């Protein structure tokens, strides 16, 4: 046992670099974004970006550069993976088939050597002669790119300058000429060399060297018309041409460091400078035409253009449009100005591309209708600081929406018989019916002749003999298409009101009290052909023709009022073909027959929102397999639409749902909406293949998502968001924020820019006196200048997430953990404080503070000073377990409401992460792998059970069950530990064996249980067992799942065959990509399966599909083995996608 | 000298919390966080000051091996021929093998990576045994054939399934773990003090000798008669040359007062030189510098010398811990009433416990 499944819900949203050029065409301007393992290719249109292809790579994209070799009609792509996979890639379109082809590829890693602290640097010769990389300190790697070299074989040059800050190839020199800032005991200097592929060594650049501004980080290669290099730092920008030196130190840089640059003008006239505060500067190179000896640089000037979101990189596109590649907040697309408007802004956000990263913490919550589940709330972080609310479902894209309250039903209509499409939408209210004529996208209240609007319509629609029908409460009206005229009218003989209706193309079944009349639609003729009475009142009706029925249904489905039954009647005669008892008391509210994948069903929904459904036999009217689902407390109204050729059912209630079948069992995709009362398909000229959806206040025309999707809401804080948790009782979230303030001339503090805790009506500051400060202000991080943390707790509501109450912590307390709890009284918010002084590396002064919130009043209840830094806390069997530093404390809460020191565990170095299950306690000790503790009652203390050997620098930790433990470490790997018991007094039961390895490629803060999909009892399938969701620093949020022993093998096998097919996007072997990697270790990876390989099964040709299934012995649950077909696996993978 | 002018650690004044959160946000290079942890460790190492468990056996300590997995199990070799398999934190009377006592010094011992109930040994009896701790041989991997020729120094690589032994004359034998000879060429002119094959590159062997050189070899490529890849010259005889975990960088410890780091991007010339007294004495096991298995640090026994140019005014029989990029004293470990010259010092697999062969004694340094 111990088999695991990793599948990407979401996908990294952070930009790790973006490059511009002519990849797709040549006439095209392309933008290429790297997400992590994802490559997104775009074309720049007059108005924005047009997405052509997104590719996934078996690697973390480290270098992504476009280059044009001589004799190539377009730019090629060069990619380097962080696992050192290099490749040249080419865009190819086979008429309609998009293909990225691997021109050259290889693993360029040395067979030894430690990566530089500054990371991989890749640069391409301005003449595409060669590729130069800095992988390790004191070596320069050169790939001879020139001429045919297809395995990307590469040599190394010794680089006496050990500590390289930044390299770039210079423009316009008689040899490949490399320029770099380095660091030695003397400071930082710029030096240059020449690279000769010929002799394989440096030779010496166009100038010996220069001293460089103390903190010089960037090296910009300036193009032909100038040809120098720009060197950026803090407080200074310099130009070096080689003999020519010119520098400036504009005051408006001293606020934050310059992270990124980008050339605006092909000649190199202007450059864009992204900040760290999230500023945007224009760099201007002063052209001075001299007289003969022609263009010379006069000066440098910089001008603030305004504020973007915090940029990891940027590229200007054209027409003053810029793409902002952000990793800390939402990436964006912006317009620049010639003349700045109000508040001196040349910058305006055009499009905001949402990004979840980093995600410091997250929790799972059941908010919408409480029926499982399903939403995740996460994080942030800086001024980009935000709360993201993410939930799973089928989204609707609104194209029109009218404030039109109290709709009581909707019907599409073709007024024009010559027209294919709908042109009229009819709605009914309590009072009456209104008619909406659809012109363009324009709706229009008219009337059609023959339709009354005195009272409510129960049904209307196109009908048999080129006619319209309107079944009102009062009557049944039959209108003629050509000359719109009432052509026949049926009323209940004794002038009574219709109480229930139903209608297909040629048959009608109305109901009065108990009575039922079956009418038929003929030219000009509403011919009544049958009249019965029912045992009790008629609740609802359906006469939908099923399958080979000539629009003429042999059956009639009906729900009854007091006996609460859903019975099938033989239509012609009303011969009761099958009665079915449902439940007690609650009156059935909607009934419908329908065909799913050529199998026939009878669905039936009640006034409490409970839906039954049966397998209806068309012949015998036989119902079988009574299955029952609850879906929201509103009486669920049923309806139909057509998804492809396939036909689904919309379940209109407070918790709207769309039902369809996949194999022969039916699936409930949750619709991403507030209430929906009624609904109908509208295929208008102006609204093609759309839906009319009415809630209590609003008509809506729109388009429905093809498949269940995954969907996000932003709540901006302008603060770093840190930790979060949900206090379900006080209908409230609690968030630990923290804001940068600048140390003042006097006492420090003072924020820049208002944030969630500054805009805070009802806010507090505990001035708890338990600490004693130094007599002389020990101001470090500048004794009067630079920044300070400042950390408070905040309260977000629930729905609406207005910020209720803000509370400033100890003033120097960093505060690292958050909790919603009980031990006897009320539900408290407990905060584990840090107490960081600039200034000392080790923290040695905790504080656990207990809070009680209500009515915007947030009250410091209890308190306990600790002698360390409370790294995490957990509600544990009624007690509050806490890691302090090396120590793991238990803490108890007695009357007098104080937190009182129970038993301890001492043997740890860091102890940053805690996770309990029952009486078991998982401990991520940062400085030495992970350990299992038990609280033993009958006993009252801690007992080490098992330690993992091999020392993992874990990112976060998680329990999967009392035997398996999940870790993610700084290596972007995952590991799984194991319990046991071993014979004869000696315990390897004390050894937490580690039994699963997997290179994720992401960095995991927070795991947590819960899911985004609703889970089904008896049916569905159990290749899924657990559900643990996890947050990435790139905003990718995968889930892990417990697999069957049987299942694991099948999928393990699948992978290998899938691997034989699937053109890898740089001939990177998948098994390698996944195989567990450290700077010291590399191992195959076991116990895990990536759904991302499994799911990419649904994306290949049916031949290649059959190739993978060839020779496969498959168990379909029958136990009797059979040859597997391509379809057996499609409905297996199909299922597995429906688990996130 | 400096492996890039300091791996300077993260955010203003670098409080670990500040550094850890930075790492969390994506804003912090792992190598930076690393350094922060390293500092955090270096601090705990000052309270390591406690020897929590001491022991002897007899004669003198000559070989130290940490059990590859258990962070409590330690093997110790003796000039006599003694082997102690000691799991401290168990109080269970260490498994013991008594040796010859006459010759029979254990000049080297590594645990059998493929089976930790067994160990390998470089014996002054002239044999490299593969032997069970329950004192019984399985196969003598090499025996001398002339008296006065014995072996001094082992390694052994689970991964490539190799065994290398250096004899006291300069010969190096290379064996596969079945016992078949692939080597024998006299790689060095005098006693081969230390043999160590690269943790990250199966076939990349470093051999250090009394001939005042360290040699670097390729086994799969250059079997062809005593014609290595690099030979590093030293001021004196070399006591030990062992690789950093990860295989880049080699830690050379000479016989008098010089320790060297050699980078993988070079090998040929030294990255830095750390001056540090360790001298030769009569009944003293040669001092050897070692890496900390996890952080970038160096451990050594200091052996005060009135002639060595001391930088510090206070020169005791301390356990020295050097940076390893800076090359500069990160702290000293010293227990009056227990300290003497600490020949050997190795950290755990986990690097949270320090085993010290203190000439005659075995010391276990741990945090309170």
């Amino acid at each position: 046992m111990s088999y695991n499944y990793v599948v990407t819900a979401q996908k990294p949203t952070a930009v790790n670099g973006c490059v511009t050029g002519h990849f797709t065409s040549a006439e095209d301007l392309n933008l290429l974004i790297a997400k992590n393992t994802r490559l997104e290719i775009y074309v720049v249109t007059a108005e924005g970006l047009r997405p052509v292809k997104e590719v996934g790579m078996y690697g973390k994209i480290a270098v992504m550069e476009l280059f044009r070799p001589k004799g190539e009609s377009k730019d090629l792509l060069f990619i380097l993976t962080a696992k050192y996979n290099a490749c040249i890639l080419e865009y190819k379109q086979s008429g309609e088939s998009i293909d990225i082809i691997t021109r050259a590829h290889g693993n360029v890693q040395d067979r030894i050597g430690r990566p530089s602290e500054t990371g991989i640097i890749g640069i391409i010769d301005p003449e595409c002669r060669m590729i130069g990389l800095r992988l390790y300190d004191g070596l320069f790697k050169v790939i001879p790119l020139d001429r045919d070299n297809k395995e990307l074989k590469a040599f190394n040059i010794r680089l006496e300058e050990l500590h390289v800050i930044d390299v770039k190839f210079l423009y316009g020199c008689q040899a490949p000429t490399i320029c770099f800032v380095y660091q030695d005991p003397q400071g930082r200097h710029v030096k240059t060399y020449e690279v000769s592929l010929r002799e394989k060594e440096f030779n010496k650049g166009p100038w010996k060297q220069e001293n460089v501004e103390a903190e010089a980080s960037m090296v910009i290669a300036v193009p032909e018309p100038f040809g120098g290099a720009i060197i950026i730092g803090q407080e200074s920008i310099t130009y070096h041409n080689g003999d020519k030196y010119l520098a400036i130190a504009p005051p408006i840089i001293k606020q934050s460091t310059i992270v990124c640059h980008n050339r605006v003008d092909p000649n190199g006239s202007r450059y864009l400078l992204g900040d760290m505060e999230g500023r945007l500067f224009m760099l201007l190179l002063e052209k001075e035409e001299q007289m003969d000896g022609t263009v010379t640089l006069k000066d440098l000037r910089v001008e603030l253009l305004g504020e973007t979101s915090i940029a990891e990189c940027l590229t200007y596109l054209d027409n003053g449009v810029v793409f902002v590649g952000s990793r800390l907040g939402d990436s964006q697309l912006v317009k620049l100005n010639v003349d700045s408007n109000e508040q001196g802004s040349y910058v305006v956000a055009m499009e905001t591309f949402t990004n979840l990263g980093p995600i410091v913490d997250m929790c799972v919550v059941d908010l919408e209708r409480q029926g499982q589940g399903q939403l995740v709330t996460c994080s942030g972080a800086f001024k980009e600081g935000s709360l993201r609310i993410i939930r799973n479902g089928i989204g609707i894209h609104e194209h029109a929406s009218i404030d039109l309250p109290g709709i009581k039903g909707l019907w599409p209509l073709r007024s024009d018989p010559n027209r294919e499409t709908y042109d009229t939408l009819v709605l009914s209210f309590v009072g009456q019916t209104r008619v909406l004529m659809l012109n363009g996208e324009e709706v229009e209240e008219t009337e059609l002749m023959g339709f009354v609007d005195d009272q409510q319509t129960f049904f209307c629609g196109n009908v048999a003999h080129q006619q319209l029908i309107q079944i009102t409460s009062a009557s049944v009206r039959l209108v003629s298409q050509e000359p719109k005229a009432l052509v026949s009218e049926w009323k209940e003989p004794q002038a009574k009101n219709i109480s229930v209706a139903s209608c297909n193309s040629s048959q009608v079944v109305v109901a009065v009290g108990r009575a039922l009349y079956y009418l038929q639609i003929h030219p000009q003729e509403l011919r009544q052909i049958s009249h019965t009475e029912m045992e009790h009142e008629v609740a609802c009706l359906d006469i939908t023709p099923l399958g080979d029925s000539n629009g003429l249904s042999p059956l009639c489905a009906i729900g009854l009022w007091t006996d609460i039954s859903a019975r099938i009647l033989k239509l012609p005669s009303f011969e009761l073909l099958h009665k079915e008892m449902l439940g007690g008391e609650i009156i059935p509210r909607s009934i419908l027959m329908t065909t799913f994948e050529s199998s026939h069903y009878l669905l039936c929904a009640l006034g409490d929102g409970a839906l039954f459904y049966f397998g209806l036999n068309i012949e015998t009217g036989l119902l079988s397999d009574r299955k029952k689902v609850t879906l929201g407390t509103q009486p669920t109204v049923l309806r139909t639409f057509r998804s492809l050729s396939t036909t689904n059912v919309f379940a209109c209630s407070d918790r709207p749902t769309v039902i369809y079948s996949s194999n022969h069992k039916l699936v409930f995709s949750n619709v991403n909406l507030k209430e929906v009362n009624y609904m109908c398909p509208l295929n208008s000229d102006g609204y093609p293949d759309s839906l009319a959806l009415a809630n209590n206040s609003t008509l809506t025309i729109g388009t429905i998502d093809e498949i269940q999707k995954l969907h996000i809401r932003t709540v901006p804080l302008y603060e770093s968001p840190r930790k979060i948790c949900y206090q379900e009782v006080s209908q409230c979230f609690g968030v630990l924020s923290s804001r940068i303030e600048v140390q003042d001339t006097s006492g420090g503090t003072t924020a820049l820019r208002p944030s969630a805790s500054t805009q805070a009506l009802s806010s507090s500051v505990s001035s708890s006196k338990l600490f004693s400060s130094s007599t002389a202000p020990h101001e470090t991080s500048f004794g009067e200048e630079v920044e300070v943390h400042n950390l408070l707790i905040i309260d977000q509501h629930t729905f609406e997430v207005l910020h209720a109450h803000q509370f400033l912590q100890n003033e120097y307390a960093l505060s690292l953990v958050s909790c919603k709890l009980g031990k006897d009284p009320n539900t408290y918010f407990i905060v584990g404080t840090a107490m960081v002084y600039p200034e000392e590396a080790e923290p040695k002064q905790g504080r656990i503070v207990v809070f009680q919130y209500s009515d915007g009043k947030l009250q410091t209840v209890a308190e306990k000073e600790v002698k360390g830094a409370v790294y995490s806390m957990v509600e544990f069997n009624g007690k509050l377990l806490a890691s302090i530093n090396s120590t793991v404390r238990l803490y108890e809460w007695t009357t007098e409401k104080d937190v009182r020191t129970e038993c301890n565990h001492y043997n740890n170095i860091m102890a940053l992460y805690l996770k309990t299950k029952g009486d078991f306690i998982l401990v991520g000790d940062l400085m030495r792998s992970v350990l299992l503790l038990a609280y033993k009652p009958m006993e009252g203390n801690f007992e080490e059970i098992a330690r993992d050997f091999n020392p993992n620098w874990m990112s976060a930790v998680e329990i999967l069950d009392d035997d398996n433990f999940l870790g993610a470490e700084n290596a972007f790997n995952l590991f799984v530990c194991q319990k046991d018991s071993a014979a004869t007094t000696d315990e390897e039961r004390q050894h937490l064996q580690e039994v699963g390895l997997f290179h994720l490629g992401e960095f995991v803060n927070v795991f947590c249980h819960g899911s985004l999909v609703m889970q089904n009892l008896g049916e569905t399938s159990t290749p899924t067992q657990g559900s643990v969701l996890f947050g990435t620093v790139n905003g990718m949020i995968g889930l892990v799942t417990s697999l069957s022993e049987s299942w694991y093998n099948l999928l393990l096998d699948m992978q290998n065959r899938l691997n034989k097919v699937i053109k890898s996007v740089g001939k990177i072997e998948h098994s390698f990509w996944r195989s567990f990697h450290t700077e010291r270790k590399t191992e195959p990876a076991t116990g895990f399966i990536d759904g991302d390989l499994i799911e990419s099964f649904l994306d290949i040709s049916r031949p290649k599909m059959q190739e993978v299934v060839a020779n496969l012995q498959y168990d379909d649950g029958s136990g009797m083995k059979r040859e597997a077909t391509a379809d057996d696996l499609i409905k297996v993978v199909e299922e597995l996608t429906r688990i996130h | 000298w400096v492996g890039l002018a300091g791996p300077q650690i993260l955010p203003p004044c670098r409080s670990i919390v500040r550094t850890l959160h930075q790492h969390k946000l994506g804003r912090a290079s792992w190598p930076s966080v690393q350094q922060g942890l390293q500092q955090s460790f270096l601090h705990t190492l000052d309270s390591y000051r406690i020897l929590q468990k001491a022991a002897p056996f007899d004669r003198r300590a000559t070989s130290l091996a940490w059990h590859p997995t258990h962070p409590s199990t330690v093997a110790v070799g003796s000039k006599g021929g003694d082997i102690m398999l000691w799991n401290f934190g168990i109080k269970d009377k260490p498994t013991f093998i008594k040796g010859i006592g006459a010759g029979g010094s254990i000049t080297g011992l590594k645990f059998n990576p493929l089976n930790t109930n067994q160990f390998y040994a470089s014996s002054m009896e002239g044999t490299t045994r593969l032997q069970d701790f329950k004192g019984n041989i399985l196969r003598v991997f090499a025996s001398s054939d002339t008296i006065n020729i014995w072996f001094c120094s082992l390694d052994v690589s689970a991964s490539s399934r190799m065994v290398v032994t250096g004899d006291n004359v300069g010969n190096v034998i290379l064996l596969n773990m079945d016992g078949k000879e692939l080597w024998n060429l006299r790689m060095h002119k005098k006693k081969v003090t230390h043999v160590a094959l690269n943790p990250c590159c199966d076939w990349f062997l470093a051999t250090a000798s009394v001939d005042q050189t360290v040699k670097i070899w390729d086994l799969r490529q250059v079997r062809g008669k005593a014609s290595f890849l690099y030979s590093l010259p030293h001021r004196h005889p070399v006591n030990a040359a062992c690789f950093s975990p990860d295989g880049a960088r080699l830690l050379t410890t000479d016989q008098k007062s010089e320790i060297r780091v050699y980078s993988a991007s070079q090998w040929d010339c030294p990255l830095g030189l750390i001056p540090h007294p360790h001298r030769h004495f009569q009944h003293l096991t040669p001092i050897k510098a070692a890496w900390h298995p996890r952080y970038n640090l160096i451990v050594v026994g200091r052996y005060p010398d009135p002639n060595f140019k001391s930088c510090t005014p206070y020169e005791l029989r301390t356990i020295d811990v050097f940076d390893g990029n800076s090359g500069k004293m990160m702290c000293q470990l010293y227990d009056p009433e227990s300290s003497g010259i600490s020949s050997l010092n190795e950290f755990n697999p986990m690097g949270d416990t320090l085993a010290s062969a203190m000439g005659y004694h075995i010391l276990i340094w741990s945090q309170e």
